[PDB]
RNA sequence: GCCUAAAAUAGCUUAAUGCGUUGGAGUAAGGGUUAAAUCUGUAAAAACCUUGCAGAAAGCCUUAAAGUAAAAGCAGCUAUUCAUGCCCAUAAAACAGUCUAUAAACGAGAGCUGCGGUAGCAAAACGGAUUAGAUACCCGUGUAGUCCCAGCCGUAAAUUAUUUAUUAAAUUAAAGCGCCUAGCGAUAUU
């Protein structure tokens, strides 16, 4: 795997992870 | 902290996770005796007393101590602190016996000195001392668990309990369940030891003490289920300040928490000290809990004066 | 001075030496029954043996040292291959793995 | 030109009580020589190299030189001359 | 198997270096073992000094120790040595059982047979 | 009264020299530094402020009668050239010179490095 | 502890000595390691550029050296 | 049968030694008064015979 | 018989560092930056000689790892338990293989629960600067964490695909598998 391919990637697990911890103290989680 | 994943689990053994069975029994849980080898039938007889219960009131008859009352029935057990009687006769270890008046466990032991009938004594177990073992006190026995000493014979960094502040007078300092003290240094009359509380303190060489720790290792894994598991050992409800009246408690009126936190007396309960000033004690304590020098706390209100 | 022979035998013997050499010398005595000849120490019924014995040695030692995990490992390794002899041994000697059953007291399970 | 003990020497005498022939490994200010300058086989280097961490270990050798024990070197010698004449006499 | 002990001792009179050394005796010989070699090289300076919490010793008394005994004889002699409060340190280490191996007496006969079947 | 043996100190740790002079028993009689000289924060690393509380101790121990000093470094640095030629310079004989500096063997975690 | 003494009062005889002990005996590069803290992968990669510069030095000085031995060049 | 007579040759040899070997106290009594009174030279003069085993 | 940067278990050593540490002596700064300041001191600090207490880590040897510990990983000293590796001398008439559909165990650092400990370092946090802004980089304090014991979590840019023959490698031909079929796009459903 290259680094351009492992950028990629970067940015939308830092799009997942944002989201989780907002719906972490939720109680209707958003989806 | 008891949390409701550590009773899930059911691990440390010698100790019975009662199931959820009924509301009363989810968050119990208590000791196994049995597991242990530890005996809970009767005491002694000729070691034991039944007394009624004081329930906290003095001979004016007035409550003194609040809370207290409405258990079972009482019974004592006489316990040698002082091993002197004894000191050249060794003895064998009959039984380990569970005493709800106190939070370590008893060592029934039988000596039978030379020319005389079998002797029968109440002593505080060590930490591990079972049935059958031997206990030896006094001069010329080896640095082993529940072998009493002077002070002048025990290593620095030997763990001991059941410390005589007099030279004769008994054991007093470390008696609760797992606790023990270290011997840090000796002087020439005097050594430093560090008592479970943290402090660090004189105390004269002559004294005498046993090696090794006290013999209940279970005792903050303890949890009542229920209100009425402790008004069986005797303890009674009590109602907070702010929940009075006025005329009950300074707390009393209708708004919570007016003045800062204080006794029934009115004495502030969030850091304020007790302890006498000039308290004829403070020859022999060199720190405090804490970390406190002695002069810092003898000479605190002396400066603020001038 | 005198010489004290009884000191020699005791320094000679086994009382002087590590547990796991005691051991071994015993494992050794117990296949005096089913080895080919004096010096047989190959043999698939000698193998078979000593492996079992060890299996037997080694249940005491893991109960107390529960953290030991290279240990447990080398022996579960052992514990599949006396399996497969014991299998090979079944299918094309019968006469040798009766024998091996019968000595150390197992149970004929070991077919494909 | 310096001395060089054998390897069978080394093998013989390679001990943490040895404190005098332990030396000889030692640089001037009391670190160990690696094996390109004692010209030592790996299991004679590894020897020697725990003979005098066990002797540290023992107070017979100290990490490094120590300016409060100069006088040693004095004391050595009058302890060597002593022997010589006890034993020269016996 | 074969053990040696050094031990550092406070430079006290004959009798308690005497009594440290008679309580290590007795615990090999009660195990069941035997004591070959008890040697003692008198006062000796330190190359640097053993502090204790308020003492200072810049030198010691040594004093060594071989015996054979079982495996279950080292911590018994740790004990001993904590205990007494007139040792300062001390150490054991083991050592081999036999001075000649297999090779090296095998080489003793022949050699000896070459002899009397020359003879 | 000018019969008397001391020892001076230099302690450099690549931002400050500190001198001080002691008896042979380790009691201290005078100090100086470059700030007490009159160079301050950004000024103490030059070679001239260290020359200058140099010769401002010797002057003070020659006044208290110490001709005869010993010389003990700790640390790595310039600084120490400067400092120990102006005490030679200055009147004041030096006999021996001593590296204590100190080497852990393992030791604690230092700090973490400067991403400037 | 190294110990230099003065002769004749040549204290830049002495100086030259200490700065000959700390390199020898290893004092600079004690400094060097505790001056920061460097994690065991970093600290491999910095190993490895010291040992690659003494590498490029041996090589430079290892080409002139034969060309004294062959040519006899007064350097 | 080598071997055989390589461990006979090793058993004479350990009770030329054991004539000097201590088993009772009252042995280790005089052997201990013994060493004190005679002390020897330690390693920071003279090399020490290590031993290397029975 | 010996050896071991192997694992588990238990004893021991201290160079340096920290302090609401002891006594002596002494007096204005110490600390830090591109340049400064916050901060620590003058009511007696730092520096120097001494006293006490405490935690973590292991200089030279020391080098790859050449141990390869199965991988994750592994060097302060000594001993026990156990598993390897070396020499020297032996042993087997019939037995022992490769690969893995399925299943199980081990498993860095971070993180979670309880117990003990807490020097140094340091997310977060609070101040001083830099800058158009600095919500970052720099400086000063500093809590979890890093440490010990018992549990949970099973994730890494967590090594070169495995085996046979040849081969220094390589190359050549075979045996049993797993995975890919343009990219892009879900917290889909189960
Ligand atoms: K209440
Ligand atoms: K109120
Ligand atoms: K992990
Ligand atoms: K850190
Ligand atoms: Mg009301
Ligand atoms: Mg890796």
């Amino acid at each position: 795997i290259t680094t351009m391919q492992w950028r990629k990637l970067k940015i939308k697990k830092h799009k997942l992870r944002k989201r989780r911890k907002a719906n972490r103290m939720r109680v209707v989680k958003v989806r | 902290k008891y949390t409701y994943k550590f009773k899930q689990a059911r691990a440390v053994p010698g100790l019975v996770y009662w199931k959820p069975r009924t509301p009363g029994l989810r968050h119990k849980i208590s000791i196994d005796y049995d597991f242990l080898g530890v005996y809970t039938g009767a005491p002694h007889k000729d070691l034991s007393a039944a007394v009624p219960k004081l329930s906290g009131r003095n001979n004016h008859g007035r409550i003194t101590a609040r809370h207290r009352g409405g258990g079972m029935k009482k019974v004592l057990r006489q316990v040698d602190y002082s091993r002197e009687k004894v000191d050249g006769i060794p003895g064998v270890v009959e039984r380990v016996e569970k005493d709800p008046n106190r939070s370590g466990f008893l060592a029934l032991v039988k000596y039978q000195p030379e020319g005389q009938l079998p002797i029968f004594k109440y002593h505080l177990a060590p930490a591990e001392i079972k049935a059958g073992d031997v206990l030896l006190s006094g001069d010329g026995a080896p640095v082993q668990a529940g072998s009493t000493l002077p002070l002048r014979s025990i290593p620095l960094g030997t763990p001991i309990h059941n410390l005589e502040l007099t030279p004769g007078k008994g054991g007093q300092l470390a008696r609760a369940a797992n606790v023990s003290a270290v011997i840090q240094s000796k002087q020439l009359e005097n050594a430093i030891v560090k008592l479970p509380s943290g402090e660090i303190r004189l105390i004269n060489l002559d004294c005498r003490a046993t090696v090794g720790r006290v013999s209940n290792h279970l005792q903050r894994m303890i949890n009542y289920g229920k209100a009425g598991e402790r008004r069986k050992l005797g303890w009674r409800p009590s109602v907070r300040g702010i929940a009075k009246n006025p005329n009950d408690h300074p707390h009393g009126g209708r708004t919570n928490g007016g003045r800062p936190s204080c006794t029934p007396w009115g004495v502030y309960c969030k850091g304020q000290r007790t302890r006498r000033r000039n308290n004829y004690t403070n020859k022999f304590i060199i720190t405090r809990k804490g970390g406190q020098p002695i002069r810092k706390f003898a000479e605190a209100k002396k400066l603020k004066a001038r | 001075q005198n010489a004290k022979a009884h000191l020699v035998e005791k320094f000679l013997g086994p009382e002087f030496r590590p547990r796991i050499k005691q051991l071994k010398a015993k494992r050794l005595e117990a296949v005096n029954d089913i080895k080919r000849h004096e010096a047989d120490v190959s043999s698939p019924e000698v193998r078979v043996s000593l492996m079992t014995y060890r299996i037997r040695d080694s249940i005491p030692l893991f109960d107390e040292c529960k953290k030991e995990l290279t240990g447990m490992r080398k022996l579960e390794i052992m514990f599949n291959k006396r399996r497969r002899i014991l299998r090979g041994l079944r299918k094309h000697n019968f006469p040798i793995y009766s024998m091996i059953i019968n000595k150390l007291g197992m149970r004929d399970i070991y077919s494909d | 030109f310096r001395p060089r003990s054998t390897h069978q020497e080394v093998t013989e005498m390679a001990d943490f009580k040895n404190v005098s022939f332990l030396t000889q490994f030692l640089s001037p200010a009391g670190r160990i020589q690696p094996r390109r300058v004692t010209k030592l086989t790996e299991p004679l280097q590894r020897r020697i190299a725990k003979s005098v961490k066990l002797a540290r270990n023992m107070a017979l050798m100290a990490g490094e030189a120590r300016l409060d024990k100069l006088h040693l070197t004095r004391v050595r010698q009058e302890e060597l001359h002593r022997y010589q004449l006890k034993k020269s006499v016996q | 198997p074969l053990y040696e002990l050094l031990c550092l001792a406070k430079p006290l009179g004959k009798a308690e270096i005497a009594g440290a050394m008679k309580i290590v005796g007795q615990t090999v010989l009660k195990r069941g073992g035997f004591i070959t070699e008890v040697q003692s090289y008198g006062e000796q300076q330190l190359a640097y000094d053993i502090r204790r919490p308020f003492e200072i010793y810049p030198s010691a008394h040594i004093f060594k120790m071989e015996f054979a005994a079982p495996t279950d004889i080292v911590r018994l002699v740790t004990h001993e040595m904590r205990v007494n409060e007139n040792v300062l340190r001390w150490v054991v280490v083991r050592r081999p059982r036999f001075k000649h191996t297999l090779q090296e007496l095998l080489e003793e006969v022949k050699a000896q047979e070459n002899d009397d079947f020359k003879a | 009264v000018l019969q008397l043996e001391g020892v001076v100190h230099i302690l450099n740790t690549s931002n400050n020299i500190v001198l001080t002079l002691t008896d042979k028993e380790g009691r201290v009689k005078a100090w100086t530094t470059p700030s007490s000289v009159g160079y301050k924060n950004a000024k103490k690393r030059l070679p001239v402020a260290a020359e200058t509380a140099a010769g401002e101790l010797a002057k003070r121990a020659l006044a208290l009668g110490y001709s005869t000093v010993a010389v003990k470094i700790k640390g790595i640095g310039t600084m120490t050239q400067y400092a120990v030629q102006m005490l030679s310079s200055s009147g004041i004989k030096i006999t021996q010179l001593v590296d204590v500096t100190p080497v852990p063997y393992g030791g604690c975690r230092p700090s973490r490095k400067r991403r400037v | 502890a190294f110990v230099a003494e003065v002769r004749d009062g040549n204290v830049d005889a002495a100086l030259a000595q200490v700065k000959k002990y700390r390199k020898t005996e290893g004092v600079n590069d004690s400094v060097r390691k505790k001056e920061y803290f460097l994690r065991p992968s970093l600290q491999k990669f910095r190993d490895s550029e010291l040992t690659y510069a003494k590498n490029m030095g041996k090589l430079i000085h290892e080409r002139v050296n034969w060309v004294v031995k062959r040519k006899k060049i007064k350097l | 049968r080598l071997i055989k007579k390589a461990e006979n040759l090793r058993y004479a040899m350990l009770l030329e030694e054991s004539r000097n070997w201590i088993d009772s106290e009252e042995e280790l009594e005089k052997r201990i008064n013994q060493s004190l009174e005679n002390p020897e030279a330690f390693g920071f003069i003279v090399d020490l015979p290590i031993a290397k085993g029975l």
